[PDB]
C-alpha cells in the first residue's frame, strides 16, 4: 500500500480546491441579494413616485387622484413587505457561513503546520531506526558476528 | 412571471446552499482521516509506529541503570568536589 | 460585476467600521488636539 | 487611547477583541514550548551519535 | 499661514489634510528602522567573513 506520509501532503492540496471552490461560490452568493437589494431600491423608488403622485393630487384639492396613486403604491408595498423580510431572512446564512468559514482556515492553517513538525519527527525517526541495525550488524562490543567472526579468525 | 422570477431567484439563494453544503461535507471526512486528536487512525497510527521503532532502539543499547547515571554524577560531585576543594584550597 | 465586485473584497477583508471612526476619532483627538495646542500656541 | 478623555465604552471592545488573540496567544505560546524538547532531545542524541 | 489674520478654518484643511502624508510618515519611518538591523547583522558577518 502507499505509504501514509506521501498522502499527507496530497490531502491538504485538495483541500484549496473546495476552498477556493467555496471562494466562489460564496462569492456568486453575494451578488444575489445585493442585486435584489437594487431591485427593492427601484420598487421603494417607484413607489416613492406614485406617493410623489399621490402628494402632488390632492396638491389644489384633487384628492380623489391621490386614492389610486396611493392604491397603486399598495401593491409595490405589498411587494416591499414580502421582499424586505425575504432579504432579511438569508442575512443569516452568509453570517452563519462566514463565521464557520474564519475558523475553518483558522484551524486548516494549524493543521497544515503540525503535519511539517510531524513530518519531522518521522524523518528524525526514519534516520534514527538505521542507525540502530547497522551498529548491531559490527559491534565493538563483538556481540555482533562481524566483528568476533573477522577477530576470532 | 412575478411568481417564476421569484422562483427563479430562490433556486440561485438555495444552489449556493446546496454548494456550502457540499462544500461543507468533505471537510469532516478529511478531519476525521487523519485527526490531531489521534482518535483517527492514522494520526496514531503513525505516531505509534514512531514508539514502535523508537522501543526497539533502546533494548539494542540497554541503557545502564540509573545508579551510574546518579553514581557518575555523585563520583563526579566527589571528583568536581575533590578538584575544586583542592583547586579554591591551592588558591583560597 | 456584482459576481467579481464581491470576490474582490473579500481578499481583503476590509477593516469592521469601528477602526473607520476610531481612526477619524483618534485622528479627530490627534486633529483637535494639534490644533487645540497648535492655535493654543499662537492664540 | 480609548479612555483616554473619558470614552471608557471604546476600550471594552479593543479590550474584548485582543482577548480572541490573548486566546490564540495562549494556545499558540504552549505549543512553541512543547517542541523544544524535541529539537532538544535530539540534539542530545545526534552530539553523541 | 491660514490662521494668520483669523482665517482659522483654513487651518483645518490643511492640517488635516497633512494627516494623511502624516500617516504615511509615521507607516514609512517604522518600515526604514525595521531594514536597518539587515544591513547590520549582515556587515557584521561580512566582514568577519
Amino acid at each position: 500500500q502507499e505509504a501514509p506520509e506521501d498522502l499527507l501532503e496530497r490531502l491538504l492540496g485538495e483541500m484549496e480546491l473546495e476552498l477556493i471552490e467555496l471562494r466562489r461560490a460564496l462569492a456568486q452568493t453575494i451578488a444575489t441579494f445585493k442585486s435584489t437589494e437594487r431591485q427593492r431600491d427601484a420598487q421603494q423608488l417607484i413607489a416613492q413616485r406614485w406617493y410623489e403622485k399621490a402628494q402632488a393630487a390632492l396638491d389644489r384639492g384633487n384628492e380623489q387622484l391621490a386614492r389610486e396613486a396611493l392604491g397603486q403604491r399598495q401593491s409595490y408595498q405589498s411587494h416591499t413587505e414580502a421582499l424586505g423580510k425575504s432579504l432579511g431572512e438569508q442575512r443569516a446564512l452568509v453570517e452563519q457561513v462566514r463565521g464557520q468559514l474564519q475558523k475553518l482556515e483558522r484551524k486548516y492553517l494549524e493543521l497544515k503546520s503540525q503535519k511539517n513538525l510531524y513530518l519531522a519527527r518521522l524523518k528524525s525517526a526514519i534516520a534514527a531506526q538505521k542507525i540502530e541495525e547497522i551498529a548491531g550488524n559490527l559491534d565493538n562490543a563483538s556481540a555482533s558476528s562481524l566483528f568476533e567472526r573477522i577477530e576470532t579468525k | 412571471e412575478r411568481k417564476y422570477l421569484e422562483l427563479k431567484s430562490q433556486k440561485n439563494l438555495y444552489l449556493a446552499r446546496l454548494k456550502s453544503a457540499i462544500a461543507a461535507q468533505k471537510i469532516e471526512e478529511i478531519a476525521g482521516n487523519l485527526d490531531n486528536a489521534s482518535a483517527s487512525s492514522l494520526f496514531e497510527r503513525i505516531e505509534t509506529k514512531i514508539l514502535e521503532l523508537e522501543a526497539e532502539r533502546e533494548l539494542l543499547n540497554p541503557p545502564p541503570s540509573p545508579l551510574d547515571k546518579k553514581f557518575e554524577q555523585w563520583e563526579e560531585q566527589q571528583a568536581v568536589e575533590a578538584t575544586l576543594a583542592a583547586m579554591k584550597a591551592r588558591r583560597s
